[PDB]
């Protein structure tokens, strides 16, 4: 009782709540994963328009 | 008189399907045939696939398992009858699985 | 502290290891066996082979067989054995209920032995939830 | 066949195309066993499965140009087993996403392969770590 | 060219057939070897079993009032059974086995056994 | 003494209840674990696909 | 070597600068497609990829020239 009631309770709570904290950390890195593609794929519109603007400039020539 | 038709594995070219009696079991253990090549038990056939000069072929092994007749004392926890009634279904199952394995 | 244990079966050799105790269940007795035992020859049938290795009391349920269980070199010629935790709990309980479904069928004296063996399959299966 | 052989390719290709050619030879020989491989031994099974993935590695879209660096890592991924866990279908998607991720987030591989033109150990380790991280994010799907 | 092209088709199909039946030959050889290995696995058990059965019949001199599996006292209703293989083209297997089956069931209906 | 003994037994039960709360919340959070990245990333990705279609 | 952009014809069987490999095959299989893949990959490099079309219809050559234009090669 004396050994196991602490040897399986407290560390389990610690890993359990640190698992929620690590979930919050990797969720924050997922909030960064928003930026990881979002600021560029908001531009990808003007990217696929302006890259072909040069071929349209060859069309103007 | 539950006899079975399992196709024993004599040769690679053609293996003739033999007919053996199964369930009466001949309580000395000897599983016997259709009366004319009937087999004594513990004289077992174990087929082995080795290549001849060059080809694939099967060669039998008629290995005879030596039997230490009895343990020095050989106590029974059961009666002499119950032990056989619980043992011969086991040998029946073993022979059925062998007649599936060699047939396959 | 143990014996040479060889639980065999038709197409396999289930569990060849060394264990402190052997509590195989025959019809007339659940004979506990442990080192240096005198040579007995049990007709072990349906029931659990509860063994107590010093790590834990891992149980295996065997459908039937025989055991020339002698001086630390035993050969339990088991018909059908499922070792340790290879059996699964909820499927075992549903299998017990299906064994009840096979228990109430029919036919005089011909099929009642299969009914018995289905009941005893369920007795083999109760080991799973107890494991 | 090509009469030139490995006298044309770069050192990275001279390394990895050897294993690719050998594995495609073995897979093409074992191609009849594919539909009949029923629990055959692990060597045949894994080699044939990697060949079944290798042909999917080979098939590439219309008008898609794969420059030397990207196809190098693609052949390596296909031949050394770092796509064996995925099924047959997902090899294509996983490899396109891996090529994107690598060519956009490990520009040192570009420096090595385009510059030193050999598959040296630093490039091998960089590619290994990149493929591993991409397999983790592809398990995360 | 509808003359040479048909023969090219037959050449390709016969070559692919040769490849496929060679694969089936090697697969069947591996299957025979793994069944032989299963028999070799099962042989220790059967060895100790045909030793233990001799042991039991050596203790008791077939003195027994038991064993329903040795009710040998008539030939009333034989139950012949056939173990057959489940594959296609099966060599010349199925015809041989069920031919022996038909011969023996005819010879059993000679005796009036109602063979199941 | 009956109170003290059932206090022992209920203390065993309470550490078991703490381990059970742990085992349940582990399942809940580990379900959340990949699901949060899936939600955010796939919500960006499919919306990107549709916005990219209408802008093509 | 001369990268075509294809793993098949760049790993199994190379094409080096100077070696005159041959794209044979059944009609409608991708010969013009593998040739187009080679000329389209050959952008980062410096090669002057002269593509001569003999007896192809005018409209297919229009499709190929506008494909080259769309890809910038
Ligand atoms: N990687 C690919 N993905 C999808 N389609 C492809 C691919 N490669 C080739 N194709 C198909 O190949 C066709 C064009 O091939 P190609 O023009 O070489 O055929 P062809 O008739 O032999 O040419 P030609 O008319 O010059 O003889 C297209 O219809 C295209 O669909």
């Amino acid at each position: 009782t004396i050994r196991n009631s602490e040897e399986l309770r407290g560390k389990a709570i610690e890993q359990l709540e640190k698992a929620r904290a690590r979930l919050k950390k990797v969720e924050m890195d997922a909030d960064q994963f928003r930026v990881n593609g979002y600021s560029e794929i908001e531009r990808e519109k003007m990217n696929l328009i302006n890259s072909t603007y040069k071929t349209l400039e060859q069309f103007e020539n | 008189k539950v006899e079975m038709l399992y196709t024993k594995f004599v040769s690679l070219v053609k293996s003739d399907p033999v007919i053996h009696t199964l369930l009466p079991l001949s309580p000395k253990g000897e599983i016997c045939d259709i009366n004319g090549k009937c087999v004594d038990a513990a004289e077992d056939e174990l087929f082995r696939l080795t290549t001849k000069e060059g080809k694939l072929t099967v060669e039998r092994d008629m290995i005879k398992t030596e039997t230490p007749a009895f343990s020095p004392i050989l106590e029974f926890e059961q009666d002499p009858a119950q032990i056989l009634d619980a043992l011969l279904p086991l040998y029946l199952n073993s022979q059925i699985l062998r007649a599936l394995q060699e047939s396959l | 502290m143990t014996l040479n244990l060889c639980v065999l079966t038709p197409n396999r050799s289930i569990w060849n290891s060394e264990v402190k105790e052997i509590i195989l269940s025959t019809n007339s007795g659940q004979i506990g066996v442990l080192p240096n035992h005198a040579p007995t020859a049990t007709a072990v049938d349906i029931g659990i082979l509860r063994i107590r290795l010093n790590d834990q009391w891992l149980t295996l349920a065997l459908m039937g067989g025989f055991a020339r269980i002698g001086n630390n070199e035993i050969t339990i010629l088991v018909n059908d054995a499922e070792r340790g935790s290879d059996i699964d709990p909820q499927e075992a309980q549903q299998t017990l209920e299906i064994a009840e479904a096979n228990l109430r069928k029919a036919e005089g004296k011909r099929q009642k032995i299969e009914a018995n063996l289905a009941l005893r399959r369920a007795r083999t299966r109760v080991e799973a939830s107890n494991t | 066949v090509s009469r030139v052989g490995s006298a044309a390719q770069i050192k990275a290709m001279k390394k990895v195309a050897g294993k690719l050619k050998l594995e495609l030879a073995q897979f093409a020989e074992l191609e009849a066993f594919a539909q009949f491989a029923s629990d055959l031994d692990k060597a045949t099974q894994n080699q044939l499965a990697r060949g079944q993935r290798l042909r999917e590695l080979l098939k590439q879209p219309q008008s898609a140009p794969l420059t030397v660096e990207e196809q190098v890592m693609t052949i390596y991924t296909g031949t050394n087993g770092y796509l064996d866990s995925l099924e047959l279908d997902q090899v294509r998607k996983y490899l396109v996403e891996l090529r994107t991720y690598v060519k956009t987030n490990k520009p040192e591989f570009q420096e090595i392969i385009s510059s030193t033109k050999t598959f040296t150990e630093e490039a091998e380790a960089l590619l290994k770590e990149a493929i591993q991280e991409q397999m983790e994010r592809f398990l995360l799907q | 060219c509808a003359n040479l092209r048909e023969l090219r088709d037959r050449i390709g199909s016969v070559k692919n057939t040769q490849k496929i039946t060679e694969a089936m030959k090697l697969v069947a050889a591996a299957k025979v070897r793994r069944a032989q290995e299963a028999v070799v696995n099962g042989r220790p058990f059967s060895e100790t079993l045909v030793e233990v059965l001799y042991n039991m019949n050596e203790q008791l001199q077939t003195e027994d009032v038991d064993v329903p599996l040795t009710k040998i006292r008539t030939v009333k209703k034989v139950a012949l059974m056939v173990v057959t293989g489940d594959r296609g083209l099966c060599g010349g297997f199925n015809n041989m086995l069920l031919k022996k089956a038909e011969s023996r069931i005819a010879e059993l209906k000679k005796l009036g056994v109602d063979y199941t | 003494l009956g109170d003290f003994m059932d206090k022992r037994d209920a203390s065993i039960k309470e550490q078991l209840s703490g381990v059970k709360d742990t085992s349940s919340e582990v399942k809940q959070l580990e379900e959340q674990a990949n699901a949060v990245m899936r939600a955010a990333r796939a919500e960006i990705s499919a919306a990107l696909n549709k916005m990219k279609k209408e802008t093509q | 070597p001369l990268q075509t952009g294809l793993i098949a014809i760049d790993a199994m069987i190379p094409v080096g600068r100077g070696q005159r490999e041959l794209i044979i095959g059944d009609r409608q299989t991708g010969k013009t497609a593998v040739a187009t893949d080679t000329i389209l990959n050959q952008q980062g490099q410096n090669v002057i990829c002269v593509y001569v079309a003999i007896g192809q219809k005018a409209s297919s050559v229009a499709q190929v020239v506008t494909n080259f234009q769309e890809r910038g090669a």
